[PDB]
């Protein structure tokens, strides 16, 4: 492999950096960063020893070059936007022998916000379990009771965030549910269990 | 905000070809590289470093020309294009303003050797020998025809058509040969 690059999954409205490491003897002349588009790629910035850093008017106050060098280059979005999400290429231009690309793709996330409403009445209980994240999170019930009444609804925001709300209506904590009622929420392959118990006495 | 241009160029065999870089002032440019990938040969480069006016070439054996002038980008030239010239040519210009590209798919065209003549029992023959791409043979008016295509190793194709018309009120026919290098209609007088 010629160019070493890692895709980056970082948080929305915060700093994100892409890096390419060119592995070869031949010193390049100029490095170009482009945003992969349908139609032609878009020119973002170049670094050269002869001309230094040159950012296109479009990206003027949105990125800088964090690593100045012909072998190792990094670009940094100061504060990301959904627009900034996508695929990028670092081009190493060397005299006398074509060029070499490195594609690195950027994906932005929003950490989940979870609401847990528990509501207890005559013997029976209803739990609603809401979760808003980006990408959409996965709600599931681990304090199973096989039967029960239960419905899940989702909403997509103009934000880009996705809300999922699961309403579970227990009728009696006997054979209905164990000693813990679990709302388990998966977010990009990561499950966190939200556990709810109940201690009486005698 | 154009940064890339893909183009298919068709050239008659034996005729001139001229390939142009992305259109940018030579004082502006930093590095200009032509990348040639010919049928059955590896990738290949002619490079020009603007500031020091130096060049380097992996491209020997491809039989093409690199035309240079002061204060203009270099261009590729081929006086008389051959079959082995078929392939991919790409000028890669880079300026401080970023990377630019002009890709070319060069396809060589061979005009078919066309022969035509009348025949025994009100028949006719019409042939377009080793053209590229294959030509198409029609007739006017429609007769009892059999038309066949043979492919040659050098990517040329021969198309042969023979027709009969039974005895009535038709005595003149037309072989119509369609091809990119130009269509033609040939007349025949039936035996
Ligand atoms: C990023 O920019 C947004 C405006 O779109 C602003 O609301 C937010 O506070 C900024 N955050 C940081 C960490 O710079
Ligand atoms: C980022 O680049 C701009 C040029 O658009 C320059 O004004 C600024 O000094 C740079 N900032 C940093 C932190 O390097
Ligand atoms: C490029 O990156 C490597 C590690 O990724 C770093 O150690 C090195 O300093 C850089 N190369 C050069 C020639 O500076
Ligand atoms: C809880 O339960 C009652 C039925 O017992 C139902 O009518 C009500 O809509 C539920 N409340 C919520 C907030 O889901
Ligand atoms: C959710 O509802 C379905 C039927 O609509 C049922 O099969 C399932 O058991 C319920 N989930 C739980 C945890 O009881
Ligand atoms: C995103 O903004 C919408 C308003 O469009 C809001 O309802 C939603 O809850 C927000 N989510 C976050 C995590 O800010
Ligand atoms: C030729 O044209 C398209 C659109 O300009 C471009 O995306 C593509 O990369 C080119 N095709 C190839 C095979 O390089
Ligand atoms: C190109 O390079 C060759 C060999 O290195 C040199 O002799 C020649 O002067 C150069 N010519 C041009 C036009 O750049
Ligand atoms: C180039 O020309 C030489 C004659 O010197 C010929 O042998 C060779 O086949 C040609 N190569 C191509 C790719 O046309
Ligand atoms: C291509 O092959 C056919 C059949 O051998 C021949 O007639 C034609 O002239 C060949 N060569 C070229 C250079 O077109
Ligand atoms: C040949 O005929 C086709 C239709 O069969 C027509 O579109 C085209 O104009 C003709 N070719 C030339 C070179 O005139």
């Amino acid at each position: 492999v010629e160019v070493v690059t890692q895709d980056e999954r970082k948080a929305l409205h915060t700093t994100a950096s892409l890096r390419c490491s060119l592995k070869t003897s031949q010193e390049p002349l100029i490095v170009t960063w482009q945003k992969k588009k349908a139609v032609s790629p878009e020119n973002m910035v170049t670094y050269s020893k002869t001309h230094g850093v040159v950012i296109q008017p479009a990206y003027k106050d949105r990125i800088n070059v964090t690593e100045l060098g012909l072998w190792n280059s990094s670009i940094t979005f100061w504060n990301t936007t959904l627009e900034d999400e996508g695929c990028y290429m670092c081009l190493f231009n060397t005299f006398g022998s074509q060029k070499v690309s490195g594609t690195a793709c950027l994906t932005l996330y929003v950490q989940p916000i979870v609401h847990l409403h528990y509501n207890y009445f005559e013997d029976h209980l209803n739990i609603t379990c809401s979760a808003t994240a980006r990408p959409a999170p996965a709600i599931s019930w681990k304090g199973t009771g096989t039967g029960i009444e239960n419905s899940t609804e989702s909403h997509f925001h103009s934000n880009g965030t996705t809300s999922v709300t699961s309403i579970l209506r227990v009728k009696d904590p006997k054979t209905q549910v164990g000693k813990e009622v679990i709302c388990q929420v998966l977010y990009l392959g990561n499950v966190i269990d939200y556990k709810q118990s109940l201690d009486k006495g005698s | 905000p154009l940064t890339q241009v893909n183009t298919t160029v068709s050239v008659q065999i034996g005729t001139k070809a001229l390939l142009c870089c992305f259109s940018i002032p030579l004082t502006k440019a930093v590095l200009i590289t032509w990348i040639i990938k010919l049928r059955g040969l590896p990738s290949c480069t002619i490079a020009y470093k603007v500031d020091t006016k130096t060049n380097e070439t992996s491209c020997l054996g491809r039989n093409i020309t690199w035309a240079s002038t002061p204060d203009h980008s270099p261009e590729l030239q081929i006086s008389a294009v051959t079959l082995q010239h078929e392939g991919t040519y790409t000028c890669e210009t880079v300026t401080p303003e970023g990377n630019f590209e002009k890709n070319y798919d060069l396809q060589v065209l061979v005009p078919p050797e066309v022969t035509y003549f009348p025949e025994k029992n009100r028949s006719a023959v019409c042939e377009a020998m080793a053209g590229k791409p294959a030509a198409q043979i029609s007739w006017s008016p429609d007769g009892d025809c059999v038309t066949t295509s043979e492919s040659h190793s050098n990517g040329t194709v021969t198309v042969r058509s023979t027709c009969h018309w039974e005895q009535n009120n038709v005595s003149d026919v037309s072989c119509i040969v369609s091809h990119l290098t130009g269509n033609q209609s040939l007349s025949i007088e039936l035996g």
